[PDB]
């Protein structure tokens, strides 16, 4: 038989499928996509004029800029690209410095200074480890925002231009957040936060690319009325969301988690080979502690004063970490490991 | 823990090969199969790892369309598989016990297979003895183990004197090697000498006594 | 990925005395309080055997004469006293990042007092002139260092097609090297010469050690 | 060519198209449509239990329950559809009264008691118009909760149970919003709210099929915090979202909007026929008025103390109305139309 | 604002007929169309409204699958279409101009559409002069019979332009019959003459009569 | 649907006499502070014309003894002093909600003084008698009131058949009524007979008013 739908010329209009739940619904909107798996293909940040661009790298290196420190993983990848048409631009320009672009090492550390947009000493060294010679505080960070998106099927470019001054905020133009009945998610080119209602609206589960320190815009974030900030468990120094979406019973701000991994998968189930018993004779809540050692054993018997049962669990690369809630019962033994 | 890895192979150019690594004294927690690709002399190279009871698997970017790991929970045991063969690809492949990314070492390694890929067509070594007209006090004798394909030969002396086995080196897309061993004048030819020469992958044994004209 | 870079490529070192190796990473293999850095020996023909793990760690059943030390980029495993079994090349690795990565490797040499070889000529066998063909061995056995030049002259004139040499791997218990030359010639070509000679010039003394035989 | 795309079984999958800015986009995530046009044939409002329904109404009646007044528009065509089976059930159980349904008109004005589920007199009277002999404070109101949805092509059944305490916050199993880049929705069965960011974020245009008296869910809500209630364009009393893309540069809270009309369609452009011009010397804000005269005489020239064009319009069945801060430039004269 | 509606309709029972309403002098903001059927001398019955420019429509429940609103902005006219027709069809249609729902009156109306369904067959009338040897007074009136015609109606005119008096049309064996008599002073006629004249405009016929005595 | 019930059906009024006429509606017509509620008067063969708009107002250019009043369901047009030219059906309507709604009319009739039948008959014409039928008419014009029975008389034999009566609307300028009497017959039937009378009753005279004519 027939049915009826309305579609608009320039809102998201199409049909789509829930294979669970058996649901094909029709209309137009707002589709919010997990853009995290598929980010390295699928988006390209680009710089708008590569020469303007060196210009102003070399006014901020005249006024003491030491270097620069990527908000996201995609605008590393960015000045990678464009690091070698950079030198070049500098070198005919008689400038004498070269400009060094590093790997993103788990968090994207915060910079505090910015690159002003322009109509040893001698490496300005964008990312890379924490150098002192090169200190945080005297790095750019945070300096592109999103002037247009480049829209075709396949690959989709994303122009950048400078900003005229400083913010912690993250840049909205790459954000999204969604909500349907029982169903919410707060996301992002690398954050994916999904929550939902079962007798009450908890944080269900969070896929991270990358660990960024820019703070989430208020405006692209549901239930952002009375939050605390030391019951968000993505903690907000991290990118976390500051909504209630963002609370989980029995577990505070997760600043000592596992954020160190770079690009971690959150979500509240038991680690391979270990369980969890809430006693509240347990310790402290303190640093996020791996299950397993150096040497790979696996620790057994864990415990949590007053969290609530399935566990926070952080999954890695090196293995499953515990929330910070989490500590073994057998006490400190063997080579534990614990993030800094 | 003890690794044991398949035997060697040789495979045509283009097809494909699956080896594997059996593992006693595994558990769950540990026991992850890494794979390394070796060939004669050369650095390492890291392929992936897969964890039998959790088919938990990683691959480095080189073999990501090369290798392909698998697994069977059941006889913990390693599978991997060499998708389009070349010539490139003949090297020894290590298995080793490892775990997690920032967690131990390479505690126990198997004992490596070796692969050849070639056109070329099995063939059993040709055994010719080595003896002197002429005397001294201490006397070296040896067999000449002449176009065979492919590696390797086993060449043992009375099956257990000082010995030399000699690298084999291809000449005209065939290989051949010597053996040397020494026994006093004394010793020589009134006590017999035979060399036994195995390959296996032709699965024939030839022995030659050594005489002298 | 993570670079290891190790040096020397090779290294000669006398019994009794100390060998160091050194393991430069191009970004640090730290993490938690630890070096992920560890130190393999490979004898030819068979899998590698650890000996430091983490940095500093002396792996068990291993001799207390192997000492690792070092953090972040750099690292050193050190023998002392350097014996004659530890004829190997050995590798340092890191797993800090994936893809777990090996340096290229030091490929260790014992120094002793040189020796000569003992040479050894062989007339090609009576089953092999049957198929056609003949080949005339040379054995040159147990001497060090590894430089050696090797002549064949049929009837007093050289000879530079069909010469083949293997050399051994270093020994695993007298640390001295041998090699087999090998001159391959056909059946008929065997015939029209008489006397075959092998030629062995080596650092031990300036006349030639010379072996030969006649028809 | 080749193109990568991450899809999940239990989300929204599929491809989408954006025919301005030539967008398909394709994934899984949320897909927050707009059902104003479709909700007729879309979806069914259906009770539980006729049985369990009927007794609660009972027990409500005899503890002093005159009528009910629906929620929402697709609860009162449910009422309709109902009635006849519900006094079927009554008058097998010897109920001394009858259910009677109305229309409804305007807002869908709110009730102050509940119906307690189950485990001039002889009528109960839902909906209708006011009525002083069965007056609102009477009368029950938002007693249902969806239970369960019916999912498929064509029709969608929607399965409500009643309330066990009452609320005046709307429903959120219905309820929907969504945000990406610089377009954001708030929307409902009934509501569909659009803002975005031109230069600012700001409220640009909403669809009313309804005008309801719920609260609308804080856990719904994108920007929730440090809203002022008299800064919200859709007054809070008809479920303005609390939320700061319901702001408007230089217009209040439209408490004397004209919601009377029942549905509606609200937006930022001069109605057909008039100017408005930024002038201090204007009236004061004060209730709506109809850019056409009881007469049909056009009004032509209008104004605003210190609004913002394009002027806040609502467009209704008998015309064009302005946002509370314009009025008149000719002052009150003439014969107006105005709202309550 | 002045309405202009298109001519008579004689149409087949369940056929279809759409007819025009022009607007001269008209703004975007007014200009409603409203459109409504009388049967003769019965209550007039509310169908819809089409504004020509912005395409507003609304049409009454009764009428939602008989009538047919649509628009030509350039010619700001209004068409209305009846779908299958019947005799309960038959009448005047009358295009007014109004506004939305609570807004003004009907101020402006067109002339009205008269539809007549019919499957009989256009018929021209017979006219037949009506003269009086008798009596004489000073006065003497005049009469024309104008018999045997469908459909109706027919215009009688005297001399372009005396009393008149117009008498309504009846239905005879299914055509139509009416007459007309003047009034002029007998010191007039038959010295004057005096002609009346029939115009039936669905046969496109025209006939005078010069009045003259038995 | 908001109906109009007007009342009363129809009315008969003597020149200047008050005229009231009301409306009541279903369902409040009232909105906004405003009854959106009409009154038309429509001539006979004409389009109709509005009155009074909204309750109480003088539609301009309409003479000021009409007059509206009421709110909510009742209404009432008044006419003061009602004259000759207002013979006319009045119509209430609103638009306060779909459908607009119109009531179903008050027809009203003048009162003026009694007036006697100024009777005229006329034979058949020339050319009606050669075509093959044969219509004697009888014009009965401005009289009142506007009941009335004729009589034709054939040769002294009253004669029943085939007559056919219409009636005129009253008249704007002089309040009175009109009728055409019309005898259909075969043409031969009409020469059988030579004599031929018009005999009109009313309630000016008891003794009918009589015109005749022969062949
Ligand atoms: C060295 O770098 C500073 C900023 O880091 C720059 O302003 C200056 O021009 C450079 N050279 C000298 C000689 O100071
Ligand atoms: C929802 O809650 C019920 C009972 O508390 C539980 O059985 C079910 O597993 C839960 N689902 C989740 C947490 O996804
Ligand atoms: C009238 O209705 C009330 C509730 O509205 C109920 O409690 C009461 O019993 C009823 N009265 C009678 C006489 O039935
Ligand atoms: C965007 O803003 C400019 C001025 O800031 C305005 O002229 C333009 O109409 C806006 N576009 C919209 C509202 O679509």
């Amino acid at each position: 038989g027939t049915e009826n739908l309305y579609f608009q010329s320039n809102a998201d209009s199409g049909c789509v499928i829930n294979w669970k739940g058996r649901e094909l619904k029709c209309g137009s909107g707002i589709f919010v996509t997990n853009e995290v798996h598929t980010w390295t293909e699928q988006y390209k940040f680009q710089a708008d004029s590569p020469k303007r661009l060196s210009a102003a790298i070399g006014k901020a290196w005249e006024e003491g800029v030491c270097g620069i420190r990527s908000a996201t993983r995609l605008e590393n990848i960015m000045w990678k690209q464009i690091s070698n048409e950079l030198n070049h631009i500098l070198l005919e320009n008689d400038m004498k410095f070269t400009v060094v672009v590093g790997d993103v090492s788990g968090i994207l550390a915060q910079g505090k200074k910015m690159i002003r947009p322009q109509p040893q000493n001698t490496t300005f060294i964008i990312d890379g480890p924490n150098t002192p010679e090169c200190p945080d505080n005297q790095r750019a960070w945070n300096i592109w925002e999103v002037e247009d998106y480049g829209f075709g099927i396949f690959t989709t470019n994303i122009w950048l231009k400078l900003r005229d001054s400083y913010t912690q905020v993250c840049d909205h133009r790459l954000m999204s957040a969604a909500i349907k009945d029982s169903k919410a998610v707060h996301a992002d080119m690398g954050y994916w936060i999904e929550s939902e209602k079962n007798e009450t609206w908890k944080l269900a589960r969070a896929s991270f690319i990358e660990v960024k320190t820019c703070i989430w815009p208020k405006s692209h974030t549901l239930w952002s009325n009375g939050v605390l900030e030391s019951e968000m468990i993505i903690p907000k120094i991290y990118g976390g969301p500051i909504s209630q979406h963002n609370y989980r019973p029995g577990y505070f701000t997760q600043t000592a988690g596992p954020w160190h991994l770079g690009k971690l998968e959150l979500d509240f189930d038991f680690c391979e080979g270990t369980t969890v018993v809430v006693d509240e004779h347990c310790g402290n809540r303190g640093p996020s502690l791996r299950t397993t050692t150096v040497t790979g054993k696996i620790i057994h018997e864990w415990c949590c004063r007053s969290c609530t049962l399935p566990p926070l669990r952080f999954k890695g690369e090196d293995g499953c970490w515990y929330g910070m809630e989490i500590r073994p019962v057998k006490d400190k033994e063997e080579n534990l490991v614990k993030s800094m | 823990v003890q690794l044991q890895q398949s035997g060697p192979e040789l495979v045509k150019p283009g097809a494909s090969v699956k080896m594997s690594c059996k593992a006693s004294g595994c558990t769950l927690t540990n026991c992850f199969m890494h794979w390394m690709k070796q060939k004669p002399g050369q650095d390492l190279e890291w392929i992936g790892y897969i964890n039998p009871y959790n088919d938990m698997t990683k691959y480095s970017e080189n073999f990501k369309g090369k290798a392909t790991l698998t697994s069977d929970k059941s006889s913990s045991t390693a599978f991997m598989e060499l998708s389009s063969l070349t010539s490139e690809d003949s090297a020894v492949y290590y298995c080793a016990r490892g775990y997690l990314l920032r967690t131990g070492c390479f505690d126990y390694w198997g004992q490596g297979t070796t692969l050849t890929v070639s056109s070329a067509k099995t063939t059993p070594p040709s055994v010719y003895p080595l003896a002197p007209d002429t005397t001294g006090s201490s006397v070296t004798l040896g067999c000449l183990v002449k176009g065979y394909f492919p590696e390797s030969v086993t060449v043992t002396w009375n099956s257990g004197s000082s010995v030399h086995t000699f690298p084999a080196l291809l000449q005209s897309g065939l290989y051949t090697m010597s053996s040397s061993v020494t026994v006093p004048s004394s010793t020589w030819p009134s006590q017999t000498v035979t060399c036994s020469v195995a390959h296996p992958a032709s699965s024939t044994t030839v022995d030659k006594k050594l005489e002298p004209s | 990925n993570i670079v290891l870079t190790q040096s020397p490529a090779s290294l000669a070192v006398s019994l009794g005395q100390r060998a160091t190796i050194s393991c430069r990473a191009s970004e640090s293999v730290d993490s938690y309080g630890y070096s992920f850095m560890h130190w393999y020996q490979q004898k030819p023909g068979q899998p590698p055997k650890v000996l430091i793990y983490l940095a500093s760690n002396l792996e068990s059943g291993v001799p207390a004469r192997f000492s690792g030390s070092g953090s972040r980029t750099d690292f050193t495993l050190t023998i002392d006293p350097v014996e004659a079994d530890d004829a190997a090349t050995y590798y340092c690795q890191q797993n800090n990042e994936n893809p777990l990565t090996f340096g290229a490797g030091t490929k260790l040499e014992l120094k002793r007092a040189d020796a000569a070889p003992t040479v050894s000529i062989f007339p090609p066998s009576s089953e092999q002139l049957t198929s056609g063909g003949a080949s005339v061995v040379c054995f040159l056995n147990n001497f060090y260092p590894k430089d050696i030049n090797v002549k064949w002259k049929i009837d007093g004139s050289e000879r530079q097609n069909g010469v083949l040499n293997s050399w051994t791997d270093q020994d695993s218990k007298d640390s001295t090297y041998s090699m087999s030359s090998t001159l391959t010639l056909t059946k008929d070509e065997y015939e029209r010469h008489n006397s075959y000679t092998c030629e062995a010039t080596h650092k031990t003394s300036t006349s030639p050690i010379v072996k030969s035989f006649n028809r």
